[PDB]
């Protein structure tokens, strides 16, 4: 909980702006599979260090 | 001969009335659900409409 | 145990798999960090898509 705080508050999603890096979103989402065939991203996934 | 403008102009409506449910920026996703399961009621309307 | 068979068995049936026939899609799944699959629409100059 120490820094579970600090990955969630850059975001819970994001998406990926127009030629170049990623954009997280600062809002706190829960997410849902309506959202897969769409846009967005779980960013637990996103690798950026 | 195949065109029909009154039918037409609700098919224009449709289409601008769509993208205000599909811009709304919801939260706690149970509005998530019904966000995508509302266009299946908002085509099929457009489409008994013609 | 189960790494003798999952490797020289399991993976030839696989790749048989990708060569069959009614199969047109690519469901890539090579880091997860950055991939969508496509949407094909059928569009029509009136009505709904």
């Amino acid at each position: 909980p120490v820094e579970y705080g600090i990955f969630i508050q850059r975001g819970a999603t994001y998406t990926i702006n127009a030629a170049g890096e990623f954009e997280f979103s600062g809002r706190n989402e829960k997410w849902d599979q309506s959202l897969y065939l769409s846009e967005h991203f779980p960013a637990l996934f996103s690798d950026v260090p | 001969t195949v065109t029909n403008e009154f039918a037409s102009r609700f098919r224009t409506i449709v289409a601008t009335l769509a993208n205000v449910v599909n811009e709304r920026a919801v939260q706690d996703d149970m509005q998530k659900a019904t966000r995508s399961c509302t266009k299946q009621w908002l085509r099929h309307l457009e489409t008994q409409f013609d | 145990n189960i790494a003798v068979a999952h490797t020289d068995h399991l993976s030839v049936v696989y790749a048989t798999m990708s060569n069959f026939m009614l199969n047109f899609t690519n469901n890539f799944s090579g880091n997860h960090a950055t991939f969508k699959p496509d949407q094909y629409v059928i569009t029509s100059p009136e009505g709904s898509y």
